[PDB]
């Protein structure tokens, strides 16, 4: 039971850093597939805050309740940041995950995060 | 390596928690004999389930405190040292006064996780189904973000057959004049 | 007209009620040619064996068993494979014959 | 028969039945107590034989289907079409091709 | 339409329907709070009420297009047809005088059922008829390596078979049923299929069917058992 | 002599396992009067039980991917210091965080084996029965290890009665053009 | 007579009749040592028994007077009358052909009520007759602040509501019902009274009485249910 | 044939029959593994089916000489001859005119009952024949001292009284019961025979036997009670 | 009831040390009979591997996952030979077992295997 | 035709249905020649007592029972002894006399 192919508008970061709708050198809209499909899908999970979407409250991490605040706390970061990838369609494991924290910055930095997706 | 959570269940705020317990089942079914072959929707995952062992100072405010809120009925996210869990119900709250402990509140508090996502019989079906994962969720009143998308988005409450109240004589005779006599 | 749903399995079987007659069809993946194919069997008596699954014709048009159209479609004409036709890239249909013979007056 | 070609159709054998005859028929030669299992030198010869000829079983209803113009696909349905006066198009699929 | 199967985290659907429901009945329950909705439902039950005849018949007509005149009117009221095996004694018998038909369909449905001793039944919507000591072809294999709960159950004629639900058994069928039982019971391994039991739930209450069957002879015919005037 | 397994339940490890719990229970049935004579049918295997009381560094961690993995319900083989377990199901875990232990994980998990082969509906009888020890296993589905001979092997599965659904009447009556009038 | 209520410290009294009794049958019984006296009584049950009537009656008459007369049959066996609402075209209906009565009351006071569709009933010695559609005067309040218990558990035409025995619940009458369900579920509160059920104790099993009512449309008029012929 | 009875260390044998069965239908049962063969008998069961009798019969012939010739009809599908005790009103009837017999012996046997008013029955392959008032010759005695298990149980009519199975015990028979209840229970000790119950088991269940009786009054002659027409 | 006989194709070591289908003195194809051919067949078993069979990858013994590798356990390997050896059928008991583990060669070596049939 | 399985017992008994009707047959292996024998009971009644089961013939011919054909068969001529009639090496079949016709007309 092979996995499903998975296709989707792919976004590529500008000149200012933000991620937009691209155009390959053939000209026509570039669409990403299997697996850079679900790293993108996984980045637009993670950049989406609880109760945004007006069709439905419930989708997006809870970044402003929980984590963004005056409690630097690397277990809690790393469960809602876990949680978030995880749920990813296609997503079967996380292998690595390091965590920490600037204090001049106020900066929390996840990094050294590998995933495993069904097309392995 | 814990949460570090701000100890208190829902609102009301508690001075410490003594204790936690946690809770999850999963019910296995099996005829006499081992009946297999492509078979594993047989095993369904219940409800967690936590057990606190909670103290206060002010004992009978939190006390009054606790069972309103036990009493309102309202599923909450329960903030652990373990684990955070979403749609708890307080159903069992049980203080002791004692020598030992006379002048605190102290005592335990049972949770539950709640189920949900179905009534049916005031909802209707005329689209999409909700079980594909590409695609959005039907959106519904009770997912809805504002007043006005909920009712854009409210499926609509349909119940059984009414019964109107009947009218007063007289006032029936006006209103009846009223609009259909001119 | 209806469409008939088809599971990701290489041998499958179901029942419908076609012009009021049980019609049980049983669809089978041949693998060295890499083609669907059908048995329809009428009220438990096998009419229809071994055919090939084809899109753009009637399936049981040479048989005249009484229970309307049974006919495959895709979009751009593709032919049934292992992955296209439980995908829904290729679909199939019954339609009724009175629905036929309305498009064919329309 | 119940198999092969038949009045209906052709009647396509299952693996597991493909397996089965060939089991007993080597217990028809060598008794009940012959060792066929997996591991065995003769369980070896049971599974393959049994896949070649699911194969072969495959490839007749191939051939079987192939002569009817409303199943054959390419080459062979320009052979069938001949009878009936199509050529196929160029470039024409064998979708529209079957419908012409 | 009550649809039952299993979805396994792999392999696929194997869902499909075990009845088609026209509401019977439908009632609220507590049990604390909670709020159960007891569903009946019916079973070609708008034949069993609303189809009524219209029928003058001639001598000399076979025995089977008044069976077909008579799913007319139950086909009005929304009925298939399904597998019609009539008994050889019936596909063969002509006719001598008038055949009233006024009333109950039902009725003199049953009435036909005691004249020569034929099944007639409705299954989710659809009419089958058979020989009392005949049965449908269709084949249901029942073993501990394909889905058997327990013994299968000796009975006089046959077998009680308990299984999990899973949805091809339906009536006047075959069930081939194998174990390490009914070897040194000497009951043999094809039965017909004349009861359908389904019982099951969602959590707990796994799906189970339980099967009546009346076996077949060497002869290929059904133990009918003593018919009794 | 204990087989030194690597301490992991599943997928995920465990820092410690602290008690290992093995139940094997037959049921034997009996009626009034001593009913025997060549029978000793009457005895029924159970499915084997264990229950292990573990611990882990990683507290919230290790409870998250525990219950996720139970939430799965996919039967796995589980390596003991007593025995090797095919197909065993957590039908519970439990976590408790008191001041004895507050910043690990400290609880127990109770594995249940499963039980099957047996689905049956879509099974059909066409060939060997597969009870002979001398002989194969029947082909199926299941134990091919391979997609292309899983869909050789692949016996057949009967879903019941179908719906088919309907097709929108301006849909349904531009595709009957192209089929039929085409 | 079986006299049931609720004689609170304060207060006073609450008891009324709810079954007036002619005894059936009884029974002791012993569980450990006890002697429990198992009773069954009687409903009207010497006018089931032996009210026979004598009846002649001619042409033209209407069509009530002659429910005085098998009234007056059964009123020997010690009857009382209720209240009577029969159909409006009942009430104005005439004849044209003369009216045989020999053998059972009850038996054909049977065919009456299936061939006007109509009801009667006997409650404590006491005979009514309503329409298959209407309902006799009287109005009983059934809340959670007036003896509700669980859901007002909703059916297909009505409700069938849970309360403490409190006398005054009689069959052929009309019951309002409140709670904080029936509003989603948008169901009336005015309902007829058609099945009444009375379980109690006087230790543990309080006093328990179930009520289920078809529901009175906006006419006025029950919800009938379809009459199946 | 099912013997049922107590064997002690010592003592000797009190195993008689309390049922003698022409099997009605069996199965097989798992619980566990376990393997039940339920078992249905019949008693008549050959009379109850495949008895139909031949017979023209003239005016004049007396009142019991056809009761053999009815018993004829069930002995030849093997049923003993019982006692017979008519009524005296049967035993000196004559006739006026001929009795049609063609169809079902049991049939008009019920007919004959309630024609005028007799009990007949089959009691293991044996046809006995008593009054609705009467009853047989035979004793039987029911203490604490005898095998009396709780109370002496009262009814409207007689009695019912739980006991150890111990064979004697049949219907149309009388029992002298005695307890130290019914004394300031004011109830006879002789009654006759109606219904008999045996529930037993081998390891657990005691053997138990309960057997109602209508009383015998001072009359010699049973309480009928009041038969509703 | 006692012991059904048994009878499998005979395999010889070659020179090669490779056993292969023999033909004996006669020229007739070799098979061999009830204790032999349950001692032949019971190497054929020990000698596969778990899920190599593509019509049943449940046959075979867990070399690759239990055994081969970094984990020198004698207690493991007895219980994997043993469970193999008396699943075949016609094996009754196992009366004597040896087992070593020779680090210079990484050789683990079973021995002084005694194995008695249902043919005594 | 149908073949009937032996059980590996020296006695035995099983019940068949033949031409629609129920027959009782007991199978008894005698030591002293090494055979077996069969009796047969149509509807209860004991018809056949003690009879060789021989190989190749009719074993009812002489009865005129109308119950068909019973017989028994090998691969070459090997007699049914005491273990090779439960394994198989030599089996019981029964066929109707429609069938044998039908065949010897072939």
């Amino acid at each position: 039971m092979a996995a499903p192919s998975r296709i989707g508008l792919a976004l590529k970061k500008n000149e200012q850093g933000i991620a937009d709708i691209y155009l390959d050198a053939s000209g026509n809209l570039s669409m990403v597939q299997n697996t850079e499909a679900v790293g993108q899908h996984a980045r637009q999970r993670l950049m989406t805050y609880l109760g945004e979407w007006f069709l439905n409250k419930n989708v997006g991490v809870p970044w402003l309740r929980d984590l963004l605040g005056k409690g630097y706390d690397p277990v809690l970061a790393e469960a809602v940041i876990k949680a978030e990838i995880l749920s990813t369609d296609g997503v079967t494991e996380i292998t690595s995950f390091s965590i920490r924290f600037d204090q001049g910055r106020r900066a929390l930095e996840a990094f050294d995060i590998e995933v495993t997706t069904e097309y392995d | 390596m814990i949460i570090a959570f701000s100890s208190a269940i829902g609102p009301v705020p508690l001075t410490v928690v003594i204790s936690e317990k946690h809770t999850s089942k999963v019910e296995l079914t099996t005829n006499p004999i081992e009946s297999g072959a492509d078979v594993t929707d047989h095993a369904y995952v219940k409800g967690k389930e936590i057990e606190l062992e909670v103290a206060d100072r002010n004992a009978a405010a939190t006390w009054a405190a606790l069972v309103a809120f036990q009493e309102s009925r309202v599923p909450f996210v329960l903030m652990t040292g373990l684990s955070m869990y979403r749609n708890m119900i307080i159903t069992e709250i049980d203080a002791t006064r004692n020598a030992q402990h006379s002048k605190i509140l102290k005592g335990t508090v049972r949770l539950r996780e709640v189920k949900i996502v179905e009534t049916g019989t005031a909802e209707d079906s005329s689209g999409k189904d909700g079980t594909d994962k590409n695609k959005s969720s039907n959106p519904s009143k009770d997912k809805a973000a504002d007043a006005k998308t909920a009712d854009k988005a409210n499926s609509g409450v349909n119940a059984g057959d009414k019964g109107g109240t009947t009218v007063a004589a007289p006032r029936a005779q006006s209103l009846l004049k009223g609009v259909f006599g001119g | 007209m209806i469409e008939l749903e088809v599971l990701d399995e290489s041998k499958q079987k179901f029942s419908v009620i076609l012009n009021d007659r049980r019609v049980t069809i049983e669809l089978w993946y041949n693998t060295t040619n890499d083609r669907w194919s059908f048995s329809l069997a009428l009220d438990g008596d096998n009419v229809v064996t071994g055919r090939r699954l084809v899109t753009g014709v009637d399936l049981l048009a040479p048989f005249g068993l009484g229970i309307g159209a049974l006919f495959l479609l895709s979009e751009n004409g593709e032919p049934p494979t292992r992955a296209n036709l439980p995908l829904g890239l290729v679909k199939l249909y019954h339609a009724t014959q009175e629905e036929i013979d309305a498009a064919i007056s329309a | 028969m119940t198999y092969g070609v038949q009045p209906t159709g052709y009647v396509k054998k299952p693996l597991a039945v493909h397996l089965a005859e060939i089991e007993a028929s080597m217990v028809d030669l060598f008794g009940p107590g012959v060792i066929q299992t997996e591991q065995s030198p003769l369980g070896q010869l049971n599974g393959l034989y049994a896949d070649l000829s699911y194969d072969l079983d495959e490839r007749g209803e191939d051939l079987y289907q192939s002569f009817d113009p409303e199943q054959a696909e390419g080459s062979r349905l320009d052979i069938l079409a001949r009878y009936r006066l199509l050529s196929r198009r160029a470039g024409e699929s064998d979708e529209s091709f079957r419908r012409a | 339409m009550l649809e039952v199967g299993y979805t396994p985290p792999g392999g696929g659907n194997n869902i499909g329907i075990i009845a088609k429901g026209k509401i019977r009945d439908y009632q609220h329950d507590r049990e604390g709070g909670d709020i159960i909705s007891t569903v009946s439902c019916g079973d070609g039950d708008k034949a069993y009420r609303r189809a009524t005849i219209s029928k003058t018949i001639p001598k000399g007509t076979p025995l089977t297009e008044v069976v077909d005149e008579i799913h007319k009117e139950m086909k009005k009221e929304g009925i298939a047809k399904g597998e019609w095996s009539f008994p050889d004694k019936v596909k063969n018998t002509q006719l001598k005088r008038p055949y009233s038909m006024c009333g109950s369909c039902t009725r003199e449905l049953d009435t036909l059922g005691r004249s020569h001793g034929f099944y007639w039944n409705i299954q989710n919507e659809t009419m089958e008829i058979i020989p009392g000591n005949g049965h449908l072809p269709g084949s249901l294999l029942i073993t501990p390596d394909t889905g058997l709960i327990g013994t299968p159950t000796i009975t006089d004629n046959g077998i009680k078979v308990k299984a999990l639900i899973n949805p091809e058994a339906r009536p006047n069928r075959m069930m081939k049923v194998k174990s390490q039982v009914l070897k040194m019971n000497r009951k043999g391994e094809d039965y017909r299929i004349s009861e359908v039991s389904f019982n099951g739930d969602n959590q707990e209450g796994d799906w189970i069917m339980t099967l009546t069957g009346e076996a077949i002879g060497g002869d290929k015919k059904v133990d009918e058992g003593k018919k009794a005037k």
